[PDB]
């Protein structure tokens, strides 16, 4: 979902690139080091715009993630 | 036996007016003057798409079916007339090894003097009924002219269809992929047609656009 | 406590229709097409099973209402081109607009062949051509200094 | 007069052809791909009626 | 001179949109508005095709203690449309209505009925003291407890 013009929970309403993307997207998994502070939105009126954020708060849920979790790790 | 299609087996091939006008299309259309078998109930190839014409005097034809293996095994379209009123049904139906009439399913459906022309398409899960009634007085052959064949039903079936059989003249030819030049009238009528590979003067009123041409 | 389970092409949720209106530009939508244009009656006779209705270049210009059982002309809602008339801005900056084949409304007006004018004063007199119109028509600024337009001049007329 | 209204028609029925794009109605390429395909469609449409 | 500048267009009004009459309606009432529901050893099953699902009904009524949708929010039913679809229905015990969802486990959701955990659908219980329940109990009603 973290590319230039994608859909997807996050893409539409959480962390959106644009269609002018211009950068890197540099990830990596932190499974030896992160645990349900890491919040994520499910719902909301419409989608955000490229390189938007929000702290409005039921449209949110925690990740499941712990030491033990490759798709569910952090 | 064989017989001539002449000039018969055009249809309106989508839901459109169109007037005063010679528009040109492709699609599955019954070939010009090509030989078509003729019957006084056999299993027949549905191929691409079916022209079948019954001609009349007593209601002797009732109707078809439609499908591949025909015996339960898989799903099989039944079109018949049975005394004053139709039924379709597309249920894996265990029909008779030689079906006629005296005198798991998923859709059903209840409502010589003549000629009924129908033509029959299975498209992108879509069968397409077409058809035209009119009397007529001839015995030994379809009477050479044109009509076309307004659509009636547009049934989503989606049930693969290779072969056929009638319920119970009758005479049957194959749809085929020729580009059709079609002339519509002001009241939006199909009057007339060509089939641009017939002959070359068919090559050039479809390359014209035109029914007539100067010399 | 009863229960129903609802588990998941012929089965589809209920489209909504709006209230049908006339002789106005409208963002239309006909079952499947949809497009910019003026909805009004029509005379025409489309066959029980057509639906839309076309011109001579593919192009949609009558529908069936799939309520109502008569035929609309589809008419394109009205455009054209916005002609800027001006003498050389050496000697003013008052200018006369033309709208282009629209009969002066939809837009000191003056209807012509050419299109709907504003801002230049019809005059009775004839004249030569100055800035050319169409249609017989021209413009010209002149004297309370103001641009006029009006029938062009071919010539001094002379029984020979 | 026939060639004045005959490449009007031609350029009329050039409105019509695909030019290998999904499809050559306008709203049908928005109302069905995401703008970052929607324009790799109609960049083609444009290099067409161009 | 004369010179062409730009392009005059009149703007639309307004949005009209067109559709048939809202007929041959999914004959939900068959499936939520009966008289009998089913014994859950052996629930009840309903084809629903060629119709109009007017899923919104379902949505915005107050007849339901619990509904969701297992693969789908609920607010896109209405505009959604399928290739076939079944109704289910049956009766349950308030504390094993707790077996109703995807990849859930009990001893209906391994012996009598079973929902992918891929499942999709909508999903839906009321309360019915007032038309299933007797005074002696519903003994006509059975669970399939024991089955290998
Ligand atoms: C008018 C009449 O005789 N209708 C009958 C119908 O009742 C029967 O169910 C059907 C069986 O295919 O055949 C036809
Ligand atoms: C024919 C005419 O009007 N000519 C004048 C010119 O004499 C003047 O020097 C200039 C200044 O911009 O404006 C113009
Ligand atoms: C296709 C269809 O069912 N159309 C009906 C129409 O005949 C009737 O006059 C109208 C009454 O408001 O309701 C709608
Ligand atoms: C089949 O068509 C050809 C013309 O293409 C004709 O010569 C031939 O006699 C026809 N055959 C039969 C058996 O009708
Ligand atoms: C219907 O299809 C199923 C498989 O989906 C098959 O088990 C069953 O025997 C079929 N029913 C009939 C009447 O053939
Ligand atoms: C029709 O045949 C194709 C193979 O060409 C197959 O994939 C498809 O599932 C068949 N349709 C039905 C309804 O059996
Ligand atoms: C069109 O139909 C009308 C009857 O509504 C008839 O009078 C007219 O002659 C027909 N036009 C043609 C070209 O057949
Ligand atoms: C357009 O001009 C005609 C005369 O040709 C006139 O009848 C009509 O009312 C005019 N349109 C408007 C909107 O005034
Ligand atoms: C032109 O002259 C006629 C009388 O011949 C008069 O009715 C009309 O209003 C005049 N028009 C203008 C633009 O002066
Ligand atoms: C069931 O019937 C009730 C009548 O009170 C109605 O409110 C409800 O919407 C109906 N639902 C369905 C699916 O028919």
């Amino acid at each position: 979902q973290i590319a230039p013009g994608q859909t997807g929970k996050i893409a539409d309403y959480n962390y959106k690139l644009p269609d002018d993307f211009t950068g890197c997207v540099i990830a990596w998994n932190s499974n030896n080091l992160d645990n349900y502070n890491y919040l994520y939105r499910l719902f909301r009126k419409s989608n955000l715009k490229p390189f938007e954020r929000d702290i409005s708060t039921f449209p949110l849920q925690s990740y499941g993630f712990q030491p033990t979790n490759v798709g569910y790790q952090p | 036996a064989y017989t001539n299609s002449f000039t018969r087996g055009v249809y309106y091939p989508d839901k459109v007016f169109r007037s005063s006008v010679l528009h040109s299309t492709q699609d599955l259309f019954l070939p010009f003057f090509s030989n078509v078998t003729w019957f006084h109930n056999p299993v027949l190839p549905f191929n691409d798409g079916v022209y079948f014409a019954s001609t009349e005097k007593s209601n002797i034809i009732r109707g078809w079916i439609f499908g591949t293996t025909l015996d339960s095994k898989t799903q099989s379209l039944l079109i018949v007339n049975n005394a004053t009123n139709v039924v379709i049904k597309v249920c894996e139906f265990q029909f008779c090894n030689d079906p006629f009439l005296g005198v798991n399913c998923t859709f059903e459906y209840v409502s010589f003097k003549n000629l009924r022309e129908f033509v029959f398409k299975n498209i992108d899960g879509y069968f397409k009924i077409y058809s035209k009634h009119t009397p007529i007085n001839l015995v030994r052959d379809l009477p050479q002219g044109f009509s076309a064949l307004e659509p009636l039903v547009d049934l989503p079936i989606g049930i693969n269809i290779t072969r056929f059989q009638t319920l119970l003249a009758y005479y049957v030819g194959y749809l085929q992929p020729r580009t059709f030049l079609l002339k519509y009238n002001e009241n939006g009528t199909i009057t007339d047609a060509v089939d641009c590979a017939l002959d070359p003067l068919s090559e050039t009123k479809c390359t014209l656009k035109s029914f007539t041409v100067e010399k | 406590y009863r229960v129903v389970v609802l588990s998941f092409a012929t089965v589809c949720g209920p489209k909504k229709s709006t209230n049908l209106v006339k002789n106005k530009c409208v963002n239309f939508n006909f079952n499947g097409l949809t497009g910019t244009g003026v909805l009004t009656e029509s005379n025409k006779k489309f066959l029980p099973f057509q639906q839309f209705g076309r011109d001579i270049a593919d192009t949609t210009d009558a529908v069936r209402d799939p309520q109502t059982l008569e035929i609309l002309d589809i008419t394109p809602c009205s455009f054209g081109g916005v002609s800027v008339i001006t003498p050389g801005t050496n000697t003013s900056n008052q200018v006369a607009v033309l709208y282009q084949d629209v009969n002066c409304t939809e837009v000191n007006v003056f209807q012509t062949r050419a299109g709907c004018l504003i801002g230049a004063e019809h005059v009775n007199n004839s004249y030569e051509c100055d800035i050319p119109i169409g249609a017989g028509i021209c413009a010209s600024y002149q004297t309370s200094q103001s641009i006029i337009a009006y029938t062009m001049s071919l010539g001094a007329e002379n029984s020979v | 007069v026939n060639q004045n209204a005959q490449a009007l028609n031609t350029l009329v029925k050039q409105l019509s052809s695909n030019f290998g794009a999904i499809s050559s109605v306008l709203n049908d390429i928005l109302s069905r791909l995401d703008p970052p395909e929607a324009e790799v469609q109609i960049d083609r449409l444009i290099t067409g009626r161009l | 001179g004369i010179y062409q500048t730009s392009n005059f267009r009149v703007q639309p009004t307004e949005s009209i949109v067109r559709f048939p009459n809202i007929t041959n309606l999914c004959p939900f009432g068959e499936v939520f508005n009966a008289t009998r529901f089913a014994s859950v050893y052996a629930w009840n099953r309903k084809r629903i095709s060629n119709c109009v699902a007017d899923y919104s009904v379902l949505y915005n009524s107050a007849s339901f203690s619990t509904f969701k949708c297992y693969g789908v929010s609920p607010t896109k039913l209405n505009d959604l449309c399928f290739t076939n679809v079944y109704a289910d229905s049956f009766v349950i015990r308030g504390d094993e209505v707790r077996q109703i969802a995807p990849g859930q486990t009990g001893k209906i959701a391994d012996y009598n009925y079973k929902l992918p955990d891929d499942f999709t659908g909508c999903v839906i219980a009321w309360n019915s003291n007032n038309l299933d329940s007797k005074v002696g109990g519903n003994y006509n009603y059975l669970y399939r407890l024991f089955r290998k």
